[PDB]
DNA sequence: TCTCATAGCCCAGGAGAAGGAGCA
DNA sequence: TGCTCCTTCTCCTTCCTCTCGATGGCTATGAGA
RNA sequence: AUCGAGAGGA
């Protein structure tokens, strides 16, 4: 079937939402609000604080960690509901019941929580300080949170490098506050993840 | 314990969007990051790609290094790893098999 | 097993299906047609059967995921044939979907009202209305009133069907049990009975020629009556398998209306349109090289049988691409010239051998042979049959581990719920304990004694899964392990878990003692542990031999020692001698004592005993 | 994510439609020994892995033990989940089952 | 018990350079409490399960390879065979026949029998003070159970006994 | 996958199911057998009462619906315990039909209650000794002991039918006292339950006959029904070829009339009658066959 | 003979008449000439889905195979020419080999100072007063290329690279990093490379990694090889280096007189001691 | 890291993702604050906090 | 090949020698014990084939 | 006569249910008559 | 210039199916 | 026109331990004396 | 280590 197949290239991997500059002054809003839900476990060892444990082993260890199903960086979580597997429940209740693999006393369960992703997309506007200083790229502090990467062939000869080395804008007078560039790509090379910029391209 | 768990236990990677437990693989750990499980049968070739756009996530390498996309929903199950062997023989008479995997 | 590793994920049902040549080739590994299969000696060759890309040969790396052979579990290619293959799984099936066609119009020789009858009650039988199924048939009175009947027949399924779909007779994914699939088999058989005896077609009154097979091998055709040719031309020898392809392609283009009913006893949900191809061989899989490893022993190799069965397909492959190359150069024009008679009659015979060549893949037993020596090497199938194939000798019956195997002897001073252990077997038979707060103390003097005094500790288990080892080690430097069984929280991805210990046994743990030949469920049960000194064997009391029909000539018992708590709770309640006192047949004993006992009960009870 | 939702709420729906009620369930009140057997060793390996603390411990060094000393008591936190041929479950708690 | 094994080294026209005894090369030096210097085990010596039976030196990697001990039982060296070829001595010594030689005390959970069928497996060896004693003296050296008689219908060991009590006195 | 289900009905593990009832009435065999010896439990009815506690379990269960249900049972089929089954128009069902029968207490069978009852009237004179033992009492000592010895809902209860059966049948292929008529052992049980074979080796049929029939009847019988071959009757068949073309003429010496006229019910021109219809018929037809079979 | 064994045959059995009867009627003539043309038809269709073999000749030949030569000129008629130098060492590679310093210091202290492999090879006492000729001395840097050779040969189970640095005497970098992108499998990762980089050799490079320092050992002794000595000297398996000789064309072959002549070995031992020497072709 | 122990197995999404500004992450980053007070991780909670001193003028 | 005879005891032939069985017709001798080892020369055999048979006739 | 069975399997496309006993161990998962009949299930708290 | 002397490889146990040999 | 009884094939199955072997033949190359 | 063949034990 030849019709299925476009729209499950195109489709699936085109992504949710779009971020706008507020009012074209500021910035992307590539902070997004979005309800997930999952199926984790939980040990027996936090077995009475159940909500926290849950959060150390399985969310907790999920801060500042990348995930394409996501598709950004979570800056935390918040609203976290056990989907309890007992029904006439009505969700005010405190004797959740959740079912045990016959195994092992991790239980797993179902769980609703909110996430702040961090996802940006192709043809973006975003901003960084200066962070370092190098011959051909200046990786940029994005947000004061992660790092941007810069090709050396997307920069116009109108920039001037002067000499260790570093960049000059076209007015001019060396850089300060936030410099805005365009999103190409993006990627995880590195300890954290990282982005592909450009300024023409 | 006895029967299947002092003898055979194993792991088993699945696509769970193709529910099968042996075309799936491990991808060359490239220089980006990490490795990771991947399916063969959820698998875009790089030869046409419907090309008559993909974002930097599912792009992978085998060992000679060509281009495959596809294959992210994995997860670890429990089997006999004879259930492997029976698996890869039973395709050699002409028959696929699939194994529904909750949670969906 | 391990208890500090949980699996997520589940099976929870089966499905079927059968994989096409071009899904192969879209996702399998390499296509390999390369006969060369030791090159120069001592090599893999690439492309070949042993090539990288299959996994990994004798401590080479792989050209697929490039790692070690215990991280590949060996990859799966594809052999391309030359033509297109059947399957001999399928075969006689479709063998008679070979002679219920008319060739002419591709429908079948039968009515066509009477097949859409059929394919009415099968709908009917995928929701489990057999009422429905054999009120059907009710529904009664040119081909207007028959267009007129088949609306009314699938009025009447569909309106059934959406009753029955109404309530919750029939749930989203149908109705299936096991009155169901005797009716649908039946049902099936008759179909499959009433197709084969129309010899004119019903339709434009044809007659398709007949048919016979050599059982896996060939297909050969009769030709027609003189009345039956001229009745065909008034209204209207070995055959290839493209033929067969071609015939049972159109054919199952025609008729999906009802073969979409025919070959599925559920509804189809994913409207999988049968085609021909899901019974055809274009290609043939290859298994992953570890699978199919030879046998290696310093030196001495044994090669695997498959190795030789593959070896010969891509052989005979290309010598019928060679073939098929001279036809490329009889194919200039070469008319005026009988000498590609012969070739082409190599091709043809060559043609057969594939086929019997597959024929010798999956099968051993139906083929040719050359004779004299008479050594089927095994087939797929062969290796799935018996107690030599896989369902018992590596599904069911698996030889185990943390076991034991000895001849028993008598002990009147154990109680009869107790086992005793001679020191031989109490030092390699291993239970993960657990490192907890209670159980500490206890456990570092097990740290403290060793492997080589009863109690100890052998392998200490890091919470990566990582080993150490006891075995050699020094006396200090197992007591300096001493202290270090209360490990912090290093790494938060496994602070949950703690250490482990593989301690030698004693008296808190429980083993399941045996005897080989088993006839009922008390020949099997679970016994309380006690290590005994200076001792051989195992240890037995005589309430046991009842149950187990034991006599101390000589016996051999197995002693599974179980390894989660879980079982031993099970072995200690659901199944000790305590809950066995009677037989489960009529209510009997099977235990209590012996004759020296009851000769010293018939003496000591009497009234002359003071 | 829509029809994630909707494959969500169909799920809950088979269980929730599936379930039985409190009025509905008669059964017997007792307890099997496969019931009683699997609590002991369900128990007794959640407290090998530290179940958090509940029964006293009297220096016990079987934790089988002490998973029976804790049922000695019905202490314990568990519900057995009885499924049907159906698979319409009920859900009987310690509290409400006569142990032997 | 008395066993044996066929160290070879020839299993493979020339080129074996696999040569018994010590090359000019460094070996851990306690082999000698097992070993002799031509490659040889001293004959008659305390054998354990992880000791070398065998050395050679080959150059083909600079190495002494061994062949240590492979079985469960304690052992001793009872004869060493030193097989030459047939025809004249066109290769060195490459064949050595080795006969192990292994205790076995009559133990627990042996199998003795009688010369009547009546088999059967000694349980516990019984202390002779806690034999029973005759009138004569003696203490038996056997006892048997005696409820296997009228299953069994083994008359004949009364008449053997009483007739060997009578050659015996 | 055959076992017990929660409401103790036999299925499968798909719920398709074979019995309603452990043999009809939830016994386990495991506690079984003391529901036969009731004076022994009359002489433990202390150490029986200590042991099954009513008081710790009064206050989960009803206790007044399968007494009151089992009593208009009791009576009813004492009411009409003379005429059969398909002229008993048949009432509502037995007790255990109708309740949970390990909830509700007198949940029982009606042949224990049966034996109960007349245990409990059988022996007048022995209760007049005991301390004020009634039917009632004991009758709740018997329903409690009753509901503790039910069959637990998930017994695999098809392989303990299994091994019950196979573990017996290895005592077996013994030439056991058969001639003193059918196949035994081993032989037989193989033949009922897997092969399910309709060509029965001696296929055998139990008549049972009226009172007033005496044995010269019944033997009159026996040879009225028995099937007769007609080469019991044939003492010499002679056959003398002549070759008129090829010709050879049949000589055949019967036995005396009264002989099998008293054996057999048998006359001579009933023997007249069957060489007519059937005999020479069929030799002619085998005659046909043999020639056309040389071509 | 065939009907002579059918007229055993119908007098013969039942079973064996009944089957080869059925053979009989598997054998007759499966092909006509409507039925041949109809085929060639069918071969039309076979071209419709033509699999194309592979070509069995350069693939299966020139790219990596069992044992990998260096790189022949089967070409060149010239036995000397078979291996030129250029094929072997790249030009990359040997625009930056420098002996001038080995030739000029006349301290042997510094000479093996100045090889990257230092053991007590007899090959190198044996091939360094020997060779005067200031003109072959590239011939001499191809010597050092072998000893090079050996700083990977027998040092390749360490498993990265600076330590594999702390085992030669500092080199230019091109040579080091030429043979470990020519001849290793490069396993790609920057997960533990920014820590300790680990890949390795498969045993086919390995193989291929012999073939190359047989070829260099093949140039320096006339192109006609030793094989016992050599045999002491490599410390391998003889007919591992036979085999590898017979990748690398040189029939090895027992002594005439001319051997007997040259190297200085007896003639009346020569029927099992080997010496490899060359010809004009390549092999099959 | 290819345990279950230590991973999630499924995560979807069941609505859009809805544009909140930073009025409700600024109210997010105090009340988080908030909620821990009623290294790598706490480099996880300074780069959050470098978040609010990124879009004040100073960070 | 006298050697593969004894050392496998396959009766490898053309003709068959007129027998039943073709294999199994070597034993080894079992010098363990005397009794085991005179026992070894008055040891006949009826046939594989009818080992291989279930009748008990 | 595995392949026969299987045979008619596949020209059924058995969705096998996966409730018999030796069909849940030839797959592999914990078995049914017994502890495998249900589920124990946590009761948990709140805080 | 042949004689060795080797490399390199080519007899249960019935039950079903399944279809011919006659019949309304 | 359609529907039965007489011949073939075509199918399938107690537990453990130890030992002892295990392709012929058609052609190249390759010295020895 | 696979297939045969042999032996022995409850
Ligand atoms: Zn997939
Ligand atoms: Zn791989
Ligand atoms: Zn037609």
């Amino acid at each position: 079937n030849e019709n299925r197949e476009t729209a499950r290239f195109i489709k699936k991997h085109k992504k949710q939402v779009t971020n706008p500059i507020d009012e074209k002054n500021g910035t992307s809003n590539c902070i997004v609000r979005v309800p997930i839900a999952l199926y984790v476990s939980l040990a027996p060892m936090y077995l009475e604080n159940p909500l926290q444990g849950v959060m150390k082993q399985h969310l907790n260890p999920l801060v500042m960690k990348y995930n394409n199903k996501v598709g950004g960086v979570v800056l935390g979580y918040e609203g976290l509901k056990i989907l309890d597997a007992d029904p006439l429940s009505k969700e005010d209740t405190s004797e959740k019941l959740i079912k045990i693999t016959p195994d092992t006393p991790f239980g797993f369960t179902w769980c609703h929580v909110n996430l702040y992703v961090w996802q940006p997309q192709v043809g973006d506007v975003l901003e960084g300080y200066i962070f370092i200083q190098s011959a051909s790229h200046i990786g940029l502090l994005i947000h004061d949170a992660f790092n941007a990467s810069i090709k050396k062939n997307n920069i116009p000869v109108d920039w001037t490098f002067v000499h260790l080395g570093h960049w000059v804008d076209s007015n001019g007078e060396p850089i300060d506050g936030k410099l805005r560039f365009t999103v190409r790509n993006v990627h995880t090379t590195g300890r954290v993840v990282s982005v592909d910029g450009t300024l023409i391209s | 314990d006895r029967l299947l768990n002092s003898s055979d236990y194993t792991q088993a990677s699945v696509c769970r969007e193709c529910g099968s437990i042996l075309t799936t693989q491990q991808s060359v750990p490239r220089i980006g990051s990490i490795s990771t499980v991947c399916c063969r049968r959820c698998s875009m070739r790089f030869e046409d790609a419907k090309k008559l756009f993909i974002d930097d996530s599912q792009i992978w390498e085998d060992g000679q290094g060509n281009k495959f996309v596809g294959g992210n929903e994995t997860t670890t199950v429990a089997i006999p790893f004879v259930l492997k062997y029976l698996d890869s023989e039973l395709s050699a008479m002409g028959i696929r098999l699939r194994y529904n995997v909750e949670p969906k | 097993m391990d208890i500090s590793k949980p699996v997520g994920s589940e099976i929870t049902s089966v499905d079927f299906g059968i994989l096409t040549a071009k899904e192969i080739r879209n996702l399998s590994a390499k296509q390999i047609t390369n006969p060369t299969v030791l090159d120069n000696l001592g090599h893999p060759v690439s492309g070949g059967l042993y090539d990288l890309a299959l996994g990994a040969f004798l401590r080479n790396l792989c050209s697929t995921c490039g790692l070690d052979e215990k991280f590949c579990p060996g990859h799966q290619g594809h052999i391309e044939l030359p033509v297109p293959c059947y399957n001999p799984l399928f075969f006689n099936q479709l063998y008679i979907y070979l002679r219920a066609s008319c060739l002419f119009c591709h429908h079948f020789r039968l009515k066509s009202v009477e097949v859409h009858r059929y394919a009415c009650k099968l709908r009917l039988l995928q929701y489990g209305l057999i009422d429905e199924s054999y009120k059907l048939d009710e529904i009664t009175l040119s081909s207007t009133l028959l267009n007129e009947l088949k609306s009314k027949r699938s009025e009447y399924v569909d309106m059934a069907i959406a009753k029955a779909l109404s309530d919750g007779r029939t749930t989203e994914r149908g109705s299936f049990t096991a009155t169901v699939n005797d009716e649908r088999k039946k049902l099936v058989h008759e179909f499959h009975k009433k197709l084969l005896s129309r010899g004119k077609c019903d339709n434009c009154g044809m007659f398709s020629p007949k048919f016979r097979k050599d059982g896996f091998t060939k297909i050969f055709e009769t030709a027609l009556n003189e009345k039956q040719i001229t009745n065909n031309r008034v209204k209207g020898t070995y055959i290839l398998s493209t033929e067969v392809k071609n015939i049972l392609d159109t054919v199952f283009r025609k008729e999906q209306c009802v073969l979409q009913y025919v070959f599925h006893s559920r509804p189809n949900l994913s409207r999988k349109l049968v085609k021909a191809d899901s019974f055809f061989m274009d290609v043939l899989v290859v298994p992953p090289t570890r699978f199919r490893l030879p046998s290696k022993l310093g030196e001495e190799v044994h090669e695997n049988s498959q190795n030789q069965l593959l070896s010969k397909v891509l052989t005979t492959s290309l010598l019928i691409r060679d073939l098929n190359d001279d036809l490329s150069k009889l194919q200039k024009d070469k008319v005026s010239l009988e000498d590609r008679r012969v070739i082409f009659s190599r091709l043809m015979n060559a043609f057969v051998t594939i086929q019997n060549d597959v024929n010798a893949f999956i099968d051993s037993t139906k083929a040719q042979g050359r004779t004299s020596g008479k050594v089927p090497i095994p087939g797929v199938k062969q290796a799935l049959e018996k107690k030599e194939g896989l369902f018992r000798k590596h599904m069911m019956g698996k030889r185990v581990n943390y076991a034991a195997r000895s001849v028993i002897s008598p002990d009147p001073n154990i109680e009869t719920n107790e086992i005793g252990v001679p020191p031989v077997f109490a030092v390699k038979l291993t239970y993960p304990e657990p490192v907890t707060a209670y159980n500490i103390a206890e456990l570092r003097q097990a740290v403290i004694n060793g492997p080589d005094k009863w109690p100890g500790a052998t392998q200490i288990q890091n919470e990566d899964g990582s080993l150490v080892s006891l075995i050699g080690m020094s006396v200090e430097q197992r007591k300096a392990l001493a202290n270090q069984l209360l490990t912090p929280s290093s790494n938060v991805s496994t602070h949950t878990l703690n250490k482990k210990v593989y301690r030698h046994i004693k008296n808190r743990d429980v083993v399941l003692m045996n005897r080989q030949p088993t006839l009922h469920k008390a020949s099997m049960m679970g016994h309380k542990v006690r290590v005994l000194p200076n001792e051989k064997t195992l240890r037995l009391h005589y309430a046991n031999t009842g149950a187990y029909n034991a006599d101390f000539d000589g016996d051999e018992m197995n002693m599974h020692f179980p390894q989660n708590e879980n079982a031993r709770a099970e072995a200690l309640n659901l199944a000790n001698t305590d809950s066995q006192y009677l037989t489960p047949t009529s209510g009997s004993p099977v235990r209590g004592l012996i004759q020296d006992h009851i000769s010293a009960g018939v003496w000591l009870t009497s009234k002359d005993s003071f | 994510p829509e029809d994630f939702q909707q494959h969500e709420q169909i799920r809950r729906k088979t269980l929730k439609e599936k379930a039985i009620p409190k009025d509905q369930r008669a059964t017997t009140p007792y307890m099997t020994k496969y019931e009683r057997a699997r609590i002991l060793g369900t128990r007794a390996l959640q407290i090998s892995m530290n179940a958090p603390v509940f029964v006293d411990l009297e220096g016990e060094t079987d934790p089988l033990r002490i998973a029976m000393k804790e049922l000695a008591e019905k202490k314990i936190p568990l519900v057995i989940r009885r499924y049907l041929p159906d698979g319409s479950f009920e859900d009987w708690s310690v509290e409400e089952l006569i142990v032997d | 018990m008395y066993k044996t094994e066929k160290v070879d080294l020839a299993l493979n026209g020339d080129p074996i350079t696999q040569h018994f005894g010590f090359g000019n090369d460094e070996w851990p030096k306690e082999w000698l409490e097992k070993l002799d210097e031509d490659g040889l085990p001293y004959i008659g010596t305390y054998v354990e399960e992880g000791d070398p039976i065998c050395a050679y030196f080959d150059d083909t990697l600079n190495k002494t390879k061994i062949k240590t001990y492979h079985s469960s039982e304690p052992a001793y060296i009872e004869e060493v065979n030193l097989i030459g070829d047939e025809s004249n001595k066109f290769q060195e010594l490459q064949t050595v026949s080795i006969k192990y030689r292994i205790r076995r005390t009559p133990q627990i959970g042996d199998k003795f029998s009688s010369r009547h069928g009546q088999k059967g497996v000694c349980s516990r060896k019984w202390p002779t003070i806690d034999m029973p004693f005759s009138e004569t003296g003696i203490q038996p050296d056997i006892i048997i159970n005696p409820h296997a008689f009228p299953s069994r219908m083994t008359i004949g060991m009364f008449v053997e006994s009483l007739a060997g009590k009578a050659g015996a006195l | 996958g055959v076992h017990v289900s929660y409401d103790n009905s036999i299925r499968d593990a798909d719920g398709t199911l074979v019995q309603f009832m452990y043999g009809g009435d939830a016994i386990d065999i495991t506690k079984e057998s003391h529901m036969t010896q009731f004076e022994f439990c009359l002489d433990n009815y202390y150490a029986l009462l200590k042991k099954y506690n009513p008081s710790a379990l009064i206050e989960h269960l009803d206790v007044e619906s399968a007494l009151k249900y089992s009593k208009k049972t009791l009576k009813y089929r004492k009411k009409h315990s003379k005429e059969p089954h398909y002229k008993q128009s048949v009432k509502y069902d037995p007790v255990l039909a109708k309740y949970n029968p390990a909830k509700y207490l007198g949940s029982v069978s009606e042949n224990f209650q049966d034996k109960l009852e007349s245990f409990l009237d059988k022996n007048s004179k022995l209760f007049k000794s005991s301390d004020g033992v009634n039917e009632k009492k004991f009758r709740a000592l018997m329903q409690l002991k009753y509901m503790r010895s039910l069959i637990n809902p998930g017994e695999a209860v098809g392989i303990i039918a299994s091994q019950s059966v196979g573990e017996p049948s290895t005592q077996m292929t013994l030439n056991t006292f058969h001639f003193a008529n059918v196949t035994l052992g081993i032989p037989r049980l193989r033949e009922i339950v897997m092969t399910a074979s309709a060509a029965i080796k001696t296929p055998q049929m139990t008549l049972p006959i009226w009172n007033d029939v005496s044995d010269e009847q019944a033997d009159t019988f026996c040879k009225s029904i028995s099937k007769v071959l007609l080469s019991e009757v044939i003492d010499k068949v002679i056959v003398t070829e002549t070759t008129a073309a090829r010709s050879y003429v049949i000589h055949m010496r019967f036995f005396d009339n009264n002989e099998y006229s008293e054996e057999y019910d048998v006359s001579k021109e009933e023997l007249q009658n069957v060489i007519s219809n059937q005999f020479i018929h069929l030799l002619e037809a085998a005659i046909v066959k043999e020639i056309k079979k040389q071509k | 003979r065939p009907s002579a064994l059918r007229n055993a045959l119908g007098e013969a059995f039942g079973t064996k008449k009944a089957k080869k009867a059925i053979a009989d009627l598997e054998r007759n003539r499966i092909d006509s000439d409507k039925l041949t043309d109809s085929a060639i038809d069918i071969v039309d269709s076979v071209r419709t889905a033509s699999k194309d073999l592979p070509t069995r000749a350069q693939l299966d030949e020139i790219t990596s195979n069992d044992r990998p030569t260096p790189l022949a000129n089967i070409d060149a008629t010239d036995v000397e020419q078979i291996y030129p130098i250029e094929s072997i060492i790249p030009k990359k590679e040997l625009q930056f080999i420098r002996v001038s310093s080995i030739l000029k210091e006349a301290d042997k202290e510094k000479k093996l100072e100045l090889f990257p492999y230092q053991n007590n090879s007899k090959y190198v006492a044996k091939k360094l007063d020997s060779l005067t000729q200031p003109s072959q001395m590239t011939k001499l840097q191809l010597l050092y290329y072998l000893s090079l050779l050996l700083g990977v040969y027998e040092n390749r189970r360490v498993n990265n690279k600076t330590k594999l640095l702390e085992r030669l005497n500092s080199p230019p970098e091109i040579l080091v990093d030429g043979i470990l992108s020519r001849f290793t499998v490069i396993k790609p990762g920057q997960f533990g490379r920014s820590k300790d980089r680990s890949y390795f050799i498969d045993p086919q490079n390995e193989d291929k990694i012999l073939c190359y320092i047989l070829a260099i050992i093949m140039h320096l002794d006339n192109f006609i090889v030793e094989i016992t000595p050599l045999a002491h000297e490599l410390n391998l398996k003889p007919s591992k280096v036979v085999s590898l000789f017979r990748v690398l064309g040189a029939i090895v072959k027992g002594a005439t007189v001319a051997q007997a002549e040259a190297f200085g070995i007896p003639k009346s031992t020569a029927a099992s001691y080997k010496i490899a020497t060359m010809k004009v072709p390549f092999k099959l | 890291t290819a345990t279950t122990l230590n991973t999630p197995v499924v995560i979807h999404a069941t609505q859009l993702p809805q544009h909140v500004s930073t009025d409700e992450v600024l109210q997010f980053l105090e009340s988080f604050i908030d909620e821990k007070e009623n290294t790598n991780l706490s480099s996880s909670i300074s780069q959050l906090k470098r978040i609010q001193r990124d879009f004040k003028g100073l960070p | 090949k006298m050697q593969y005879f004894l050392s496998t005891g396959n009766l490898v032939s053309q003709s068959g020698l007129d027998l039943q069985q073709v294999s199994g017709y070597t034993v080894v001798a079992e010098k363990i014990n005397f009794y085991r080892f005179i026992s070894h020369f008055r040891m006949v055999h009826r046939g594989s084939f009818f080992a291989q048979l279930k009748t008990t006739t | 006569t595995t392949c026969q069975f299987l045979t008619k399997a596949v020209l059924d496309n058995e969705r096998e249910q996966l409730d018999s006993p030796s069909a849940r161990i030839v797959v592999g998962k914990l078995n049914n008559v017994g502890t495998g009949s249900f589920d124990v299930l946590a009761k948990v708290p709140n805080a």
